[PDB]
């Protein structure tokens, strides 16, 4: 999908828009002997705020050269940590520390 | 029988920490990094006892 | 085209065999994300002289 400028600029305050964005982080690498291509890929319209925040993990995958992919994301030990059920009934972490 | 492992080798965990993809020679070859020296050695010829 | 170590090995004085050789100069760098294959790739034959 793609928004129109025009659209960005012209839509009644309300509408919806939708805007997609690339993660490159994965996209190949050209080979060292291909020839350019002409042609620049660009991009208009931004975020002003950040954008993956539902994201809990990120490119899930080896690098050859490194020992991680340099934007990758672990989850958060929170997601693991199963805790415990209080008296009350409400859940809990794991304590910090003893005591 | 059992064979008896021999004066030169070390003996070493396996664990997966140990081996990795990595680039070597155009290929992306399994390596196993030592954990002695922490050398890598793509091709499984050539590695320490 | 390959040449078995049998035929290096048996073949009468004055038979010319046809060995082939890659230049694997402009062979395709993996991509970094691709996860490793099994096997390895050998040579057993080689030339004497470039």
């Amino acid at each position: 999908q793609h928004v129109d400028a025009e659209s960005i600029m012209t839509a009644p305050k309300g509408k919806l828009f939708h805007l997609q964005f690339m993660d490159g982080l994965l996209r190949p690498e050209p080979s060292a002997f291909d020839p350019p291509a002409s042609g620049e890929d660009m991009r208009l319209i931004y975020p002003l705020q950040p954008i993956s925040v539902a994201r809990s993990m990120r490119a899930i995958v080896n690098h050859n050269e490194v020992d991680r992919p340099r934007g990758a994301v672990a989850p958060s030990s929170y997601e693991m940590d199963t805790g415990t059920l209080s008296r009350n009934g409400d859940l809990l972490y794991s304590p910090v520390a003893n005591g | 029988f059992v064979p008896d492992v021999p004066e030169g080798y070390v003996a070493v965990q396996y664990a997966h920490r140990l081996f990795s993809s990595s680039l070597a020679n155009k290929r992306n070859r399994v390596t196993y990094t030592h954990p002695p020296t922490g050398m890598a050695y793509p091709s499984p010829t050539g590695r320490p006892h």
